[PDB]
């Protein structure tokens, strides 16, 4: 029973800075790998950033590197997927994915930059 | 020493015998243990 | 006598044995000495030193030469008393093997064995001298030592300054003084390759030291816990990192740094979550990827970040499903998959066109995708011990196909398609032979005379 | 590299040095063979090339 | 005894080519140095390895063609004729030694 729902996505100019919410209620979040994928339109799905289970380690795209950040909060048990220095190559829907005994898919929120 | 401890040891000499010869010694070493053991 | 001349190996002589010679050392000294050397036991050893040099002549030891599975001649001593003269006669001997060979010098004549590369001293300590450790020491490539104790280490193994491949089997840690009888591997100035079977508890701190020109380190802790704890992040110029029951239950950060490697190994680590394989993307020529012999309950779907990727081994796991992203390592070439609690296979399994091998041994495949014929190179096939239903009549397209195995289905009779492989031989049909009756009796035919030529 | 060596190579042409991984120092006992055609420094452990 | 054990036939068919084009004789753990050695003018180079005790005879003189000498861990005393030969006719000399004595 647990969902994985995304919020904080929008349009947005270059260059700046945008914070993604996924919102995670049937599992600790701090417990499951939490990884954020992507998909432009008219291509594969492409992921973005991850974060372990356990020690703070994030783990980022080669293309995405230096730019994005990852993080989440065990008390109220949500994601945050944190994206600056935007471009129009990063315009994708963005996607929280877990693995609690089975594969879970978020709802996914549409990113737009000009 | 370093060269003691190290699993160096000093040179030994070694020669060549007679197949028949050795056969000969090993039977009288055994018969010389049979002997000392009876005695 | 022996006070003088140094044979302490005669005992004293009891009653009716003592009387004797003492009349004879009245009569004549002389005749008791030529009676202790033969009552003597060093004596004794040194003839038989001599009759096992006369026995095992170089006809003898080359009918005993045999051939590793490195294509190297070997010869393997067991159970003697002492190395023989004459095996130091064979120019072509490479490997020389060692076991429970007890007071054991190595001789200056090794030195006549320019074609030596290997020694395996297996539970012998060996003392050497002078000229026969400058020739191991500018020649020998590769020491196998395999030890119930620390003594028995040779201490002369440190001043071989151009061995490459050390391979040290049997517990050495110790209390109050672990880890100093390998102080001496720093002067190992050209190791490549270090296999460390000996139930560590903590990697030792001069192997890091050591590993910074390492290749390739091989662990077997035998059931140990090893725990690296931030001592593997130095060794930037190893290539294949294996880690055989070391009980990790978790594979540690340390690896992923080792931005060079390209062979790891986790074989018997009872890993259950390998999601850590996200971080592997940092690894830019990870190519083999061994899991095998683990709790892995799921191959997680970041799998598929890992494009780079040639031979994949997941077998001996708890396993029920394939993801699809899986699939998506094109340049996949191995995909073993042995004793799993698989099903079915996806579709996708036909995009891995360079696929070679597919072992799904010991399954619950009942039946194949037809779009696993797609890869036409599939050299090999391992489905038995499955419950497949009916051999799918599309096995003839792939024509590389060499081996199948097939014993241990479900099957009733087999395709005739079977037979149009061009290079399958009876040797690479391994099926029942109930099953085996049922093919066309000019597939029979061919089979056995492919397997005859 | 020993003062012996260095008077010596006034005279040479070819030049090896092997110490199997010891390392070797240099510090300017070298630039007096200029007859010196083939040098070989194997195994020195330099670590980095002298100048 | 020497002689006996290595005559001149098992000498020159025991003698072999190194990878220099050289004609070389490997004399490898003996008592001495076989006096029929030296009645093959066509050697150019010797290796003495592991020989105890020798003496450089008087006799490398009919080695005409001698221009190496490989002494490894083999010490050799020499006389004035034989020194005074090889201050003439000797070209490389390799010497392994496993003590500074040697």
């Amino acid at each position: 029973q647990v969902q994985l729902v995304e919020s904080g996505g929008g349009l947005v100019q270059a260059g700046g800075s945008l914070r993604l919410s996924c919102a995670a209620s049937g599992f600790p979040v701090g417990r499951h790998f939490m990884y954020w994928y992507r998909q432009a339109p008219g291509k594969e799905r492409e992921w973005v950033a991850a974060i372990y289970s356990y020690g703070e380690y994030t783990e980022y795209a080669d293309s995405v590197k230096g730019r994005f950040t990852i993080s989440r909060d065990n008390a109220k048990n949500t994601v945050y997927l944190q994206m600056n220095s935007l471009k129009p190559e990063d315009t994708a829907v963005y996607y929280c994915y877990v693995y609690v005994g089975n594969e879970y898919w978020g709802q996914g929120t549409q990113v737009t930059v000009s | 020493k370093s060269r003691i401890e190290q699993g160096i040891v000093d040179r030994s000499e070694t020669g060549v015998l007679d197949k028949k010869e050795g056969e000969q010694a090993k039977a009288l070493f055994e018969k010389v243990k049979k002997f000392r053991t009876h005695v | 006598i022996r006070e003088e001349s140094s044979y302490s190996d005669i005992p004293d002589v009891k009653n009716d044995f003592a009387f004797m010679l003492h009349l004879i050392d009245q009569y004549d000294p002389l005749y008791s000495k030529r009676f202790a050397v033969f009552l003597s036991e060093v004596s004794e050893n040194k003839l038989r030193q001599l009759n096992l040099n006369n026995e095992w002549t170089l006809d003898k030891l080359r009918q005993r030469l045999t051939k590793n599975a490195q294509d190297k001649l070997e010869l393997h001593l067991f159970m003697l008393s002492g190395i023989p003269d004459t095996v130091f006669d064979l120019v072509e001997l490479e490997v020389l093997k060692l076991e429970l060979i007890p007071d054991v010098t190595i001789p200056p004549s090794i030195a006549q064995l320019t074609g030596l590369k290997e020694l395996w001293l297996y539970h012998t300590a060996a003392k050497i001298e002078a000229p026969a450790l400058a020739f191991l020491r500018e020649n020998l490539r590769a020491l196998h030592i395999k030890f119930t104790d620390i003594k028995e280490i040779p201490l002369w193994i440190y001043s071989l300054k151009t061995l490459e491949e050390l391979h040290l089997t049997g517990n050495l840690s110790a209390e109050n003084n672990r880890y100093i009888v390998i102080d001496g591997l720093r002067e190992l100035k050209r190791l490549k390759v270090l296999r460390l079977k000996s139930n560590l508890s903590k990697l030792p701190q001069v192997v890091t030291d050591v590993g910074v020109h390492l290749q390739k380190l091989s662990i077997n802790n035998e059931g140990t816990k090893l725990i690296v704890l931030n001592s593997l992040k130095k060794m930037v110029n190893l290539t294949e990192l294996e880690l055989i029951r070391c009980d990790l239950e978790r594979i540690p950060h340390s690896i992923f740094s080792l931005h060079n490697l390209q062979e790891i190994d986790l074989k018997d680590n009872n890993l259950k979550t390998i999601e850590e394989i996200i971080s592997f993307q940092h690894l830019h020529r990870l190519t083999c990827l061994k899991l095998w012999y683990n709790h892995i309950a799921y191959i997680p779907i970041q799998i598929g970040n890992l494009t780079n990727l040639e031979r994949l081994y997941l077998n001996r796991n708890k396993i029920e499903k394939i993801p699809t992203q899986l699939f998506y390592c094109r340049k996949l070439r191995y995909l073993d998959l042995s004793h799993n609690n698989l099903t079915f296979l996806p579709a996708d399994i036909g995009l891995l066109q360079n696929l070679q091998n597919l072992a799904v041994t010991a399954n619950r495949i009942e039946a194949l995708p037809p779009e696993l014929f797609q890869c036409r190179k599939l050299r090999a096939l391992h489905l038995g011990n499955n419950v497949l239903q009916s051999l799918p009549s599309r096995v003839g397209e792939l024509t590389n196909l060499t081996q199948i195995e097939l014993r241990g289905n479900r099957l009733e009779c087999l395709p005739v398609e079977l037979g149009e492989c061009p290079l399958l031989k009876r040797s690479g049909l391994v099926v029942e032979e109930d099953l085996f009756s049922t093919l066309p009796p000019e597939v029979k035919e061919r089979l056995w005379r492919a397997d005859k030529e």
